[PDB]
RNA sequence: GCGGGCAUCGUAUAAUGGCUAUUACCUCAGCCUUCCAAGCUGAUGAUGCGGGUUCGAUUCCCGCUGCCCGCUCCA
RNA sequence: CUCCUCCUAAAGAGUAACGGAGGAGCACGAAGGUUGGCUAAUCCUGGUCGGACAUCAGGAGGUUAGUGCAAUGGCAUAAGCCAGCUUGACUGCGAGCGUGACGGCGCGAGCAGGUGCGAAAGCAGGUCAUAGUGAUCCGGUGGUUCUGAAUGGAAGGGCCA
RNA sequence: UCCCGACUUACCAACCCGAUGCAAACUGCGAAUACCGGAGAAUGUUAUCACGGGAGACACACGGCGGGUGCUAACGUCCGU
RNA sequence: GCCUGGCGGCCGUAGCGCGGUGGUCCCACCUGACCCCAUGCCGAACUCAGAAGUGAAACGCCGUAGCGCCGAUGGUAGUGUGGGGUCUCCCCAUGCGAGAGUAGGGAACUGCCAGGCA
């Protein structure tokens, strides 16, 4: 039951982002790979992308899924989205605690330059 | 042993559907919520929603739940 | 008598008696005493039919009562002005609409039953007939 | 009703107070909060619940 | 321990042709075992069910869980949040080593041991016997101890019906009669 | 038209939340020729019945089984 | 006899009677804020004492639970439950409304000044909401260099609490 | 062997399962009307709002409809229209 | 073009049962936890290392109507306006018209990455 309860812990968080109108980066964690989108304020489609199952990031890495992979999709997701003209984003946990790889995803992110 | 009851409390839908409201005026005095604060509506302490923004009044059922929500849009 | 042996609240408003009755077939036995006018039924009245109708198939047969008196109806006492709140509950009767199944019952023939229920319906209020059971 | 009613005085020197209430059976110690002196525009601890 | 790497060889082989299972992670595995003791003699004295957590932070490696009461009950006089029983959980191999001790240890010194119970199952496959006696554990000892308390040991292994649970313990020679 | 306990054999405790506490009656025992008076040593209570709220009711909230003072008038 | 909840009440609001039922005259420095988690009642089975029920473990069940206090509206994004850190139970205001004959009462985004919570982003002007209350006068107590009956003070008054 | 309880009793009887009703303080449903808003045309001596001058009135009655109370009594009583 | 994953639209014709089924592509358990981290006890959970194993559980996809759920048509109830009959309560004209239940439907449908033959 461990999507069902993260889903529970995201969907507050999921809203506060729609009543607000927010660009939501959502990442998403796994044991091995790490993901994130950045989505516009509409619930529909995404802007950019960026993951570790694209091949271009994994013979770039050491290994997938780790901290220092999660900051190779933290640069990724982030300078794929200044191109686009994108910032002012908000972060969402997506139910995971904001501790590990996805503090070293929003880190990577913050350095590339996305205004939170 | 009967006798008492309390003043009304004057609830209820304030504003209808497709009303065009200013910003902060009050759409439904409510207990509970039985509904709830779409786009452009607060809910209050008292669950009064309320409009955060000139537009129409937009009632809609939108959810896993089928619970009313309240939108307003200009 | 039939009474309940507990209700929420113990005084119910008037209210009316208006419409059809919804229990209109003979559900359980094969022949029935449905009601044809409408009124109250008192649980002195339900009772007395039923000793009537019991008495007259000599403890033989199925008997069904289909309706039940849940309403508690209130009196004030003699020599009391109006007002001063209402009054006290008194007896308690089912409400009759035109198509009410009263009793049923199967078990004896059919010439023992018109007859039995004949005998109560001397006792009840109501205007009131025999039916038997249909298919559909 | 069996509350008291307390007189939160600021720790600024001015003489501004807020005033609440307290179960003071149940509970006798000093309530101090870090609330707000308008005459000096800080946060600053209010003492000496009465 | 070994106990632990028995799983890894002396149970697989043997219980794959038990019940003609589809794969190794079929095998019942053995997930937690919970150490309860319920204490029923802590309102009116408090300084037992510390004594009850003394020798379970011995018996078992680790500093005991305090349970509240979860419901305040009249035939018993307690409200809730009150200390009722104090139960330890052990996973990893630092619940071999303690279940290691239930097969060298524990089951030669019970009294009047003639027989393991193996009806106790609970339907699912998880057997839960308790001892009687908190003397039988031997890290804890003759010059020590003021009662007699003991405790419950619930196994949860992922089995599906209890004689996958009896065929699957009794295979780290736990025995029956 | 208020409601006070509906408490042990019997009478009085415990009526804003455990265990049930006095006094007689009593069953036994000793004094005495036998009774007394005694002096010792004990016995028992779904706490009228049953409903709720309660974690739990002698305890509250209604019922409601009788009762002791009530007041049922102005013409 | 004032207040709150339900029904009467006629599917907006409101609506009487010595109509039908219940409650309030508080509580809380956490039971408030926030942030991070969490998800019940009952039942079955297993069984150290342990019994219908203490605790533990599983299965069922899906909120029948819980909401400091009545009842109703709500509540899983929990408004329920647990800990971390805290004082926003802030000061000045307030577009705009709702509600009263009025006195009044209520809701409120936003702005200003400061503050708390996030190891980031992301909220808070008391509590799930609705009862928990008393106009004015007359005083009391602090504050305020507003008045200060010739002037300088003061007394008294005002204003703020 | 009071522990057995095999022998079974017109049975007290759950919870569940099927069928059958009732509710004002039940609702997994749900009208007609009424009410709010919007847009249209025709019609109506602005009927509508505001501000001001002067009021009276605040004992209502019955009749239809929806009801509370009463006895589905009252030329009863108390509301809504 | 099927396959998986994120985010949604939608909110039971979408749910549940029952049956079959999928592997390093993805996802899941899983290996280990020494440290970042953390359990009122447990590396269970959270979290971090890294892929030996398995698709058992979970999770998708495909079956099956067993259960929900959806559901006309006609009729009935009720009712606005108008006019009638009389304890109550109905009936006519006209407008609106259910609920329940039948027939039947139904095993959802849909906007980004990645994978493998195209």
């Amino acid at each position: 039951d461990k999507k069902s309860a993260r889903i529970r812990r995201a969907t507050r968080a999921r809203r506060k982002l729609q009543e607000l109108g927010a660009t939501r980066l959502v990442v998403h964690r796994t044991p091995r790979h790490i993901y994130a989108q950045v989505i516009a304020p509409n619930g529909s489609e995404v802007l950019v992308a960026a993951s570790t199952v694209e091949k271009a990031i994994a013979e770039q890495l050491k290994y997938t899924g780790n901290k220092d992979a999660a900051a190779a999709v933290g640069k990724a997701v982030a300078e794929r989205a200044l191109e686009k003209g994108i910032k002012d984003v908000s972060f969402d946990r997506s139910g995971f605690q904001y501790h590990g790889r996805v503090q070293a995803l929003a880190d990577a992110a913050r350095e590339a330059g996305l205004q939170f | 042993r009967n006798g008492r009851d309390s003043e009304a409390k004057r609830l209820g839908v304030k504003r209808f559907g497709g009303e065009s409201v200013l910003a902060g005026s009050i759409i439904v005095r409510q207990r509970g919520t039985k509904f709830h604060a779409g786009a452009n509506v607060g809910c209050g302490r008292d669950h009064t929603l309320f409009a955060k923004a000139d537009g129409k009044v937009k009632f809609e059922v939108k959810g896993p739940k089928n619970r009313k929500f309240i939108s307003i849009e200009a | 008598m039939l009474q309940p042996k507990r209700t929420k609240f113990r005084k119910m408003h008037k209210g009316r008696n208006r419409g059809l009755a919804q229990g209109t077939d003979v559900s359980f036995g094969s022949f029935g005493l449905k009601a044809v006018g409408r009124g109250r039924l008192t649980a002195r009245q339900i009772e007395a039919a039923r000793r009537a109708m019991t008495r007259a198939v000599k403890r033989q047969g199925k008997i069904w009562i289909r309706v039940f008196p849940d309403k508690p109806i209130t009196e004030k006492p003699l020599a009391v002005r109006m007002g001063k709140g209402k009054g006290n509950v008194e007896y308690w009767v089912a409400l009759i609409q035109p198509g009410k199944v009263l009793y049923e019952m199967d078990g004896v023939p059919e010439e023992l039953a018109r007859e039995a229920f004949k005998l109560a319906a001397a006792k009840l209020p109501i205007k009131t007939t025999f039916v038997t059971k249909t298919v559909m | 009703g069996i509350r008291e009613k307390i007189k939160l005085v600021s720790s600024a020197g001015t003489g501004h107070f807020y005033t609440t209430t307290k179960n003071k059976r149940t509970k006798p110690e000093k309530l101090e909060l870090k609330k707000f002196d308008p005459v000096v525009r800080q946060h600053v601890i209010y003492k000496e619940a009465k | 321990a070994k106990l632990h790497d028995y799983y890894k060889d002396e149970v697989v082989k043997k219980l794959m042709t038990e019940f003609n299972y589809n794969s190794v992670m079929q095998v019942p595995r053995v997930e937690k075992i919970t150490l309860n003791m319920g204490v029923g003699e802590a309102i009116a004295d408090k300084k037992l069910l510390d004594n009850a957590a003394a020798d379970l932070a011995a018996i078992s490696g680790q500093k005991p869980l305090i349970t509240k009461a979860r419901k305040s009950v009249a035939g018993f006089k307690i409200r809730q949040g009150y200390p009722i029983g104090c139960k330890v959980t052990l996973r990893g191999e630092r619940m071999w080593e303690f279940f290691e001790r239930l097969i060298t240890i524990a089951v030669p010194r019970i009294r009047d041991f003639r027989g393991l119970s193996a009806k106790s199952f609970d339907g699912r496959g998880n057997y839960s016997m308790g001892v009687r006696e908190q003397i039988i554990f031997p890290e804890i000892d003759y010059d020590k101890v003021d009662r007699v308390r003991g405790l419950d040991i619930t196994i949860t292994t992922t089995a599906k019906s209890d004689e996958e649970g009896r065929a699957l313990l009794a295979a780290f020679d736990f025995p029956f009669r």
